[PDB]
């Protein structure tokens, strides 16, 4: 039988997980598996201020350090026999690819 | 060989110590890095930490 | 020439005992390996020392089994048991005198060797 | 004394079974993790490849807070005759790769 | 980072007496054997192992922490 299924990605450069999630979509469409599009939630930011200085002489200057996180999700309406052949395709870059088997 | 040999280390600045290099003194212990500042700006790059403002 | 000479119970056996740790050596724990019930074979040298512990180490074989084995050269069992290594034994930094030795696990088997002391039981 | 000589065998069996060593530069917790459960302390470890290193018989690395050890061919031949194994074995590295 | 100050109660260690080494057996007659000091009420240290005896205790020294008798 069919279920209700869901994919969540999450990366931080945003160019490779497009590519990652449109070829998610096509793979999708053209086996009729009507796939629900692509969520995106709002983006996390990591923030470390720290001073430049290894000795605590001179004018007083800072460095701002950040890192940015990226998260997706879609959903699926098929077997579970068939989720396991489709996310395994086009998902080589660096990108994290995580599936649960019902949340729908 | 003695049985007291030490003294409770649960808690403050004797508990933790740098991950690289061993010191005590103004480590970042921020999403669990637990690296010393001075080691910090040596590896920022490889952790992938970057800055534009 | 010759074969199963009372040697095999005093080099080979016991060289072969040396490699599974079985030996007990000198009186302390020669005396110990007979108290609590492990001890399978015993060896004793010529009077060196102390004239007193002839009398005992005989009298603590008749408080168990009569296992005993003579050869009256204190320097040889001390010179055969005296290291644990494959190579260059015999240097004079050891080389030490060994008065008792007592077996409680006498190794590995092979060609009936260790078997002379069970014929000697019976034989004599 | 150093050790007692049950936890003395018990570090070059594994060293000699495995062919590499790795620990952590701190004296003060009560056991190595591993096969060195049943109860030895990894300052024992680090005394021991001490004493193994200056006679020539492993090499040394160290990084972040870690020691690592490698056993070469003259160690092989000095364990093999202290742990009275036959002369035939190699435990831990032979075949060749591709 | 000074020049020391030295104290005057001196030792490097103390020094461990040298005696011979057992007298805890005695053959009475030929083929008689008597234990002259006891084995302690024990699991593991119930044989061919002896309690000290001191001017007002019986003692294990391989039980050291305990094993302790009175008279």
């Amino acid at each position: 039988a069919i279920h209700r299924i869901r994919i969540t990605l999450t990366s931080r450069n945003v160019k490779s997980l497009e590519k990652v999630c449109a070829d998610l979509i096509r793979g999708a469409k053209e086996k009729n598996l009507k796939v629900k599009g692509p969520v995106r939630m709002p983006t996390k930011t990591l923030r470390i201020t720290t001073r430049k200085t290894p000795c605590g002489e001179g004018s007083k200057t800072w460095d701002r350090f950040q890192m940015r996180i990226h998260k997706r999700l879609i959903d699926l309406h098929s077997p579970s026999e068939i989720v396991k052949q489709i996310t395994s395709i086009s998902i080589e870059p660096g990108v994290e690819v995580e599936v649960t088997i019902a949340d729908a | 060989q003695q049985l007291y040999w030490s003294h409770p280390r649960k808690f403050g600045q004797g508990s933790r110590s740098c991950r690289v290099c061993s010191n005590r003194h103004g480590l970042i212990r921020k999403y669990g890095l637990n690296m010393c500042r001075q080691c910090f700006r040596q590896y920022a790059k490889d952790i992938g930490f970057i800055k534009l403002d | 020439g010759g074969v199963m000479d009372v040697n095999t119970a005093l080099q080979e056996v016991l060289k072969t005992a040396l490699i599974h740790d079985g030996l007990a050596r000198g009186i302390r724990e020669a005396a110990k390996a007979l108290d609590k019930r492990q001890a399978h074979l015993c060896v004793l040298a010529s009077n060196c020392d102390e004239p007193m512990y002839v009398k005992l180490v005989e009298a603590l074989c008749a408080e168990h089994q009569i296992n005993l084995i003579k050869v009256d050269d204190n320097k040889k069992l001390g010179e055969w048991v005296g290291l644990c290594k494959i190579d260059r034994e015999g240097k004079p930094r050891k080389v030490v005198g060994c008065s008792c030795v007592v077996v409680k696990d006498y190794g590995k088997e092979s060609q009936a060797k260790d078997v002379i002391e069970e014929y000697f039981k019976c034989k004599k | 004394m150093l050790m007692p000589k049950k936890n003395r065998i018990a570090i070059y069996e594994l060293l000699f079974k495995e062919g590499v060593m790795v620990a952590k530069k701190d004296v003060h917790m009560p056991k190595h993790p591993e096969l060195a459960d049943k109860n030895v302390p990894n300052l024992h470890v680090m005394k021991a490849m001490q004493s193994l290193k200056s006679r020539g018989y492993v090499k040394e690395q160290f990084a972040w807070r870690h020691f690592y050890w490698y056993l070469t061919n003259e160690g092989i031949q000095y364990l093999r005759d202290y742990l009275h194994l036959p002369p035939e074995i190699v435990p831990a590295t032979l075949r060749r790769s591709r | 980072k000074k020049s020391y100050t030295t104290p005057k109660k001196n030792k490097h260690k103390r020094k461990k007496v040298k005696l011979a080494v057992l007298k805890y057996y005695k053959v009475d007659e030929n083929g008689k054997i008597s234990r002259l000091r006891r084995e302690c009420p024990s699991d593991e240290c119930g044989a061919g192992v002896f309690m000290a005896s001191h001017f007002d205790r019986h003692y294990c020294g391989k039980c050291c922490l305990t094993y302790c008798f009175n008279k």
